[PDB]
């Protein structure tokens, strides 16, 4: 169990901006487009909790994912796999089969057939105004976070200013995800201060868990507060 | 060569988008953009640790970067001031060693 956040315990734009960071940093996670691939196998493996994949993006032909355990990783070592996924390059650690290249956390799934989009809500809550919502698409029936968080967070920032180069519309918020049995959790939309220079694969790192959710009924939320 | 810079020499307006583009052929991860103007020395704007990567120098303000591609660094000026008006150092760099390019002058009119 994970409860609701406070306005004090969120991370604040401001703090960012003051310690220097670019929150472009952020913004290009969820402008850039997303790694992608269907029904595609590993070839091989770094360490044992990660899974190497041939992919093309943009110039690179391969993407090491990395898993929060090697369980996780062997779950799906192997197997024919969805990957969608938020690609990072600057810090990610991927060697040759014989260092730098593109790297990502979870965002597999099992290649089924699946096929009919789901739409799914988002409602957008700010300064405690419920007053916008917009909908995301995905044609998976099991759906990874990722995959939901990213569309969202893309929406967003495409059309909300979410993220801009240096700070964006807000000060502070996060995403809320609730599933049908009313578990529920969420993620600080913003980076922690600390973060100069912006370490990706520290911001990436929630995604790690492969967490999977059912398309049709997950509740996904928005919250953010102005300055 | 190892560091290009392009144009070598622009002209522009004020309220102008500009995009001085900067090119590496020496596979290092970290590049940088400064402008040089005779009071000061060389001052860094904006500089990059990788692909998809920007962080802020000593005088950020009115500029933005992008780091699109391993050899690739890109200042740009978004609504553009003849206070820009300088002349633009791009450089790869590794460990303490930096190297620069040719420079590229700008005059904002």
């Amino acid at each position: 169990a994970q409860p609701d956040p406070k306005l004090d315990e969120l991370n604040k734009v401001s703090d960012y901006k003051s310690n220097k960071g670019t929150m472009g940093n952020v913004m290009n996670l969820y402008m850039s487009p997303p790694v992608e691939g269907r029904g595609v196998i590993n070839s091989r493996q770094f360490l044992s909790h990660d899974l190497i994949f041939p992919i093309e993006y943009k110039s690179y032909n391969e993407v090491k994912t990395e898993l929060e355990n090697t369980e996780l990783a062997n779950n799906y070592k192997g197997k024919k796999v969805d990957i969608f996924g938020v690609p990072y390059f600057y810090t990610c650690i991927i060697p040759k089969s014989e260092f730098g290249g593109c790297c990502m956390y979870g965002g597999l799934t099992f290649n089924s057939s699946e096929n009919r989009d789901k739409l799914i809500t988002v409602q957008v809550t700010i300064d405690n105004r419920q007053s916008l919502g917009f909908t995301i698409t995905t044609n998976k029936n099991m759906v990874t976070i990722q995959e939901l968080d990213y569309k969202a967070r893309h929406w967003l920032t495409k059309e909300k200013k979410l993220y801009e180069f240096d700070g964006s519309a807000f000060e502070s918020g996060y995403i809320k995800f609730t599933e049908k049995n009313n578990t529920s959790f969420w993620f600080d939309l913003f980076p922690k201060k600390e973060l100069v220079p912006f370490v990706p694969y520290k911001f990436l790192n929630i995604y790690g868990d492969n967490k999977v959710v059912d398309s049709k009924s997950i509740k996904m939320e928005v919250f953010l507060n102005t300055h | 060569a190892a560091v290009t810079q392009s144009p070598r020499n622009k002209v522009a307006v004020t309220g102008e988008k500009v995009t001085l583009s900067c090119q590496q052929t020496n596979n290092h991860n970290n590049m940088y953009w400064y402008r040089q103007d005779t009071g000061h020395g060389l001052r860094l704007i904006h500089y990059s640790y990788g692909v998809g990567n920007t962080e802020k120098g000593d005088i950020p303000d009115g500029y933005e970067a992008s780091r699109p591609s391993h050899e690739q660094f890109s200042l740009i000026l978004v609504s553009a001031t003849p206070s820009q008006s300088s002349v633009y150092f791009c450089a790869s760099g590794v460990g303490g060693t930096l190297y620069f390019g040719a420079g590229t002058r700008l005059s904002v009119l």
